[PDB]
DNA sequence: GACTATGCACG
DNA sequence: CGTGCAT
DNA sequence: AGTCATTCATG
DNA sequence: CATGAAT
């Protein structure tokens, strides 16, 4: 299911999460083989904060990445035997996109904190528009044009110019700030209780 | 190449922007039409590529790729789903989809892909979209901003209640039960005249769900609470009658079950209950259903207490079951639970809007070509001065110039005339342009008054909501009990 | 009730109908566009829908459902896949299909679905269509009865050839190698002039196979021999190179590979080689190919005897492989195994019809719009007369009689004349019209010396062949050895 | 995969051969489920006169035909133990449904033979048209005196089904009937076997490409 | 969205 | 075996 | 063309 | 455990 880097090195390789099995395609071929490993995340990520550890780890998503990463899960969790020095996320800049990047932090919170805190858990950013934009304001530079609706109507040329390339790509890179608001934030919005979540929406929710 | 956000910044914006567009833009549908985005599409690019109930069927595929082509940017799967389902009647009250083919069945087994099947919007579907090219209703670009799409649809006729929903987002659900199209007519026509209408006037009306599958409904308590507040348990059960069989044997007999539960799993679990004598005196369980009946036979052993029986599969079946009303709907592009005042109240505050923006429309256009009529009967009156002028002229834009200028034509009815082709020239009877005149002057009096006055408008919408019930009203199939 | 057959008659007639349908109707191509059915449709239908090269691409799933529901009554993952192979260029020497998105790769790795894909025909797709609106090629109803659809393409260069086939019927089966664009359009070039040419002096134009995956061809003598009889074996070896490494190590680089080959596989099989060491030297096994070139790494341990290995990987895996011409296409509805001459001259044959058809259409176009011009240029020095006339008339027929008898115009001219808008009144000038007038006649005899004379024709038939290979030239890829 | 009858009895019981999953289940709906089973068949058919007998028992469907027929195959094939009393293959009446009857038959002859020679195996025979319905483009002319072209059953709903091809007392089936066992072995083998010349003869020599 | 099995002709 | 339109 | 997993709220 | 639009 993992399609892995050609060479080991904890010190440059990197584990991109792709969702879906088709742009997981586009991200084997755009690549640089040597040290950027591929894992195809085929469906929505299960819920870490809402199920039970059990079922947590007869999950393929879940085990293919604590096996890949080598680093175990949870208390029994050492950063220092881990396989990369970076775990890059990979989604479509759209909603379910976003749903996707949540729930991959929740669990790189819940159950791997020390690769988290140690920064290095990013967020790879497609671009927005086609030359490329990822603003609306650099939009207008450019302007002086296809609005993209997924990776999936990227070309392996482009996805690796655009957002693999280190040289050429904008990443984000997830700190903790506040290891208090963060478990807060955390255990609202996806946690088994969805008062506290309805309550979250509304009053930060701009439905206008 | 590297930017830094904070963990509780990230999860914010992120599950922010899911949370919304799951809300407004997914699970729960307009308190209005009662649609879902999907659903809304479906029926309004069908309805563009005039894939309609007087014609012939299309491929379903055909319709699944031009709705992902033009409006619903999503799986193909989903779309399909979706539209398999406005086709099915033991889901939709009133369908709006009609399907050939294998499109599922009660027993849950899966439809035909959609390179088997075909189809076309139903008659009443038709009904929903009526006008929609009267600029009754808000447009918006799609994703490509190649094309623009309604936001919401006309609904001649009040789908939300006729229909209902279900109903998953995230931090809200819904489910909204099928009702009587007649009844829920009958009620908003009552809150037409009466706006400040209670719910117990309404129930007069409006008594409770019809589900499409029928079978016993149980708890008008309940019922009136959900009308109140959006929210109540009932309980639906199956319609049974009892055969007597030879040798002092009896036959339990269903014939309608609950809505959304499914007809073989229930066989089944019913069986698993002869098989394990979970309780006494169970023969054999049977499924009798053919193309045009549903029929479960359940035939007891002599001497079995049926009774006993009976209630015993009541209670650890689903041959009887609690129906959740959790009515959610998006009001005013927030999610809001509701209940049926607000509901009908919606509903024709929606049909006013359509009603006046149809009006305004239709004369709009009477007026632009009123004007040119009287233009042209203008012209006649004086054919030799103007073809003179025209020849004088030294192309279209001075043409239509010195026509405003010497005859004090507007631009509309400069471009009217010079637009003329030459046969024209041979007619000089005013006298059926006067016809026109009047007819078009007595068309727009109408019109206006309906945008004028209140009364007027509103007796418009009931003859309309009564002629939509008049041609789609069918009986009941759900009785009601406390 | 029933009727009785015999399985000797019953497995006749039903297997009759399968055989020549999937002869002359699926698996095998038309000999002058190169084109199996579903190509075909795929190409006119996305043309149909302007979804060209030259404008915004678009959702596959869009286009494989119009395809499906108007001309082709297949599953969607034939036609997709189809659609998907024509975008690929490593099957095809010239892609007739662009694709955004996953289209697979030369691993074999599955082509993301329709659903994620978007496609549009790429330009000289636009050439294999020229012309198809100037009823050029012989159209057909299709299964709904409900739209015309073209049997065969213009063809604007000689697909056949460049592109190939294959190929799997009943009774027959074809396999046609890709060729070079520009050898191919010279070869039929001279064969236009020269209808007897002979294959030797045809392979001084049309060498050999091009393969859009490169790589060494060998065989002069049994290309000759397919070329000739439509059958014939060649060799085709990988492209590789030498590399000295640290150490004193040597290690060899695949750069090209035999195609329709995977090389993933390949990689697999050779390292299968390294590991149960059936040939001694191999260090390691090593794809490096990357989005701009393909290359595999074999290292080789210390002393090693590079010649050794290379050699035993040509003859024992698909580092080199053979390649069987077989080729098999439709000529006049049934299947006739062809070499190079049949096919050109069906090209030529096919290419000349377009020609005089189109000319037929666009010379008939032009007698009608000069015969109007001829009667407006009359028209103007009676202006006056004429516009009394007109008001003196009753009605358009009455109008049009009163031209034709008191001026003699013809029917077509009065009724032109009596559809003019007023405006033209203004726009009273001679000499552009007898510019216009001048032109018409200029393109009436161009377009007759054409009809008339083949030569002519012919002349054209080059020009044209020759402004489409300026046009898509490029060098060969594969290179070859006897 | 099979759906049983309700009710066990080898005097009237029918087996429906469908072609695919999807017409396997409107078949399923619009049955009569006393006395009739449906076994979809799911693709191209194995050609049982061209493959080993190894990979013919491990086919899918050949397996559980022959194990639902509970008469065995082959030599051990004894047509008193057969479950049902006809046999029927439904098809679309387009080319590949065909296709698919001949493939079927020729695995009825090679290795159940006494079935086709009892004049128990059937081909059930759609309609073509709806205008009501038509099967003969004579058929058609008389309708069209007081139209959809059907593709397959893909686009008939159970009812429909029901009425025109799986009732009965509605349908018209085809016997199939081995008038002369000589010819018919010669005809199957010609257009099913593992030889292809001979095949390719009898196109030329009998398919009018016009 | 991957996987699974067939036919048909051909080395 | 593997190819490519079909089921 | 079925099969397989997950999200989200709910009782 | 299902429900029904999504991945
Ligand atoms: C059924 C079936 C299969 N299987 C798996 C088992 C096999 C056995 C022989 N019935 C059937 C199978 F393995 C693949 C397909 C398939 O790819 N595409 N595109 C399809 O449309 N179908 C449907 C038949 C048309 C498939
Ligand atoms: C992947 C996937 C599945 N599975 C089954 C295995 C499961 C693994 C565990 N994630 C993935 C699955 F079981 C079903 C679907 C699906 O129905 N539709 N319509 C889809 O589009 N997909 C693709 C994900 C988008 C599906
Ligand atoms: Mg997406
Ligand atoms: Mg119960
Ligand atoms: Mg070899
Ligand atoms: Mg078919």
């Amino acid at each position: 299911k993992l399609t892995p880097a050609q060479s080991k090195n904890p010190a440059k390789n990197e584990l991109y999460l792709v969702e879906g099995d088709s742009a997981g395609g586009s991200a084997k071929q755009g690549r640089d083989r040597k040290f950027q490993a591929i894992l195809p995340l085929r469906g929505k990520v299960i819920n870490t904060a809402k199920a039970k550890m059990a079922d947590i780890l007869k999950n393929e998503e879940i085990n293919t990445m604590i096996y890949t990463i080598g680093a175990g899960v949870g208390a029994d969790f050492s950063i220092e035997d881990a396989n990369y020095d970076k775990i890059i996320i990979m989604t479509d800049a759209d909603t379910d996109g976003a749903h996707i990047q949540t729930l991959l932090l929740t669990f790189f919170y819940r159950y791997m904190r020390p690769l988290v805190e140690a920064g290095h858990v990013y967020i790879a950013l497609p671009p927005l528009y086609k030359a490329y934009a990822w603003t609306d304001g650099e939009l207008e530079e450019l302007r002086k044009l296809q609005r993209y609706k997924g990776l999936g109507e990227m070309n392996a040329d482009q996805l690796w110019e655009t957002t693999m390339n280190p040289e050429t790509r904008t990443l984000i890179r997830v700190t903790i700030e506040d290891l208090a608001r963060a478990e807060r934030r955390v255990n609202v919005l996806m946690g088994d209780k969805v008062e506290p979540r309805r309550k979250w929406i509304e009053d930060n929710v701009k439905f206008t | 190449n590297i930017q830094n956000m904070s963990l509780e910044d990230i999860m914010g914006e992120r599950f922010g922007r899911y949370s919304k567009y799951i809300i407004q833009d997914r699970a729960l549908p307009d308190i209005r039409d009662g649609l879902k985005p999907v659903q809304r599409r479906i029926l309004y690019s069908m309805n563009k590529d005039s894939n309609t109930f007087d014609k012939s069927y299309r491929k379903s595929a055909k319709s699944v790729g031009n709705i992902m082509g033009n409006f619903h940017p999503h799986g193909d799967s989903s779309i399909y789903d979706a539209m398999v389902r406005m086709s099915q009647n033991w889901k939709n009250r009133e369908i709006l989809v009609e399907m050939h083919g294998n499109n599922g069945s009660m027993d849950g087994d899966p439809p035909a892909a959609m390179r088997y099947t075909e189809a076309r919007l139903s008659e009443i579907a038709g009904y929903l979209l009526q006008d929609i090219e009267k600029k009754t209703v808000p447009f918006a670009w799609n994703f490509d901003d190649t094309e623009k799409e309604p936001t919401v649809l006309p609904a001649a006729f009040p789908n939300l209640l006729v229909n209902g929903s279900t109903g998953i987002s995230a931090g809200y659900a819904t489910d909204i039960p099928p009702h009587n199209l007649a009844e829920v007519i009958d009620a908003a026509v009552y809150m037409i005249d009466h706006p400040t209408a209670k719910i117990d006037k309404l129930m007069e009306f409006l008594p409770g769900p019809d589900f499409p599958t029928g079978a016993i409904i149980q708890g008008r308590d309940e019922i009136k609470k959900a009308y109140e507040t959006g929210k109540g348990r009932v309980v639906v059960r199956s319609k049974t009658e009892i055969e007597k069989l030879k040798g002092g044997k009896e036959q339990i007999v269903i014939t309608e079950i609950p809505y959304e539960i499914n007809k073989a799993n229930l066989v089944k679990k019913i069986d698993d209950v002869r098989v394990n004598n979970k309780v006494a005196g169970i023969a054999e369980v049977r499924d009798e259903s053919d193309r045009d009946g549903l029929r479960i036979a359940i035939e007891l052993k002599k001497d079995a207490n049926t009774e006993l029986v009976l209630n015993y599969l009541f209670k650890y079946t689903d041959l009887q079951i609690n129906y959740n009303f959790n009515m959610v709907a998006i009001d005013n592009f927030t999610p809001r639970q509701v209940g049926i005042v607000p509901i009908l109240s919606s509903y024709i505050a929606h049909r006013r809007e359509v009603i006046l923006a149809r009006s305004r429309f239709d004369k709009e256009k009477a007026e632009k070509r009123l004007h040119i009529v009287e233009g042209l009967i203008r012209v006649i009156s004086i054919l030799d001065e103007v073809i003179a002028l025209i020849r004088a002229s030294e192309n279209k834009a001075d043409a239509k110039e010195n026509l405003k200028v010497s005859y004090d034509f507007t631009e509309e009815q400069a471009e009217a005339i010079v637009t003329l082709q030459l046969y024209r020239l041979t007619n000089t009877d005013v006298v059926v342009l006067q016809e026109e005149e009047a007819e078009l002057r007595e068309k727009i009096a109408m019109l206006a008054a309906i945008i004028g006055d209140e009364r007027t408008m509103y007796n418009l919408m009931k003859k309309e909501l009564r002629e939509v019930k008049k041609k789609f009203a069918t009986p009941r199939l759900s009785s009601l009990e406390d």
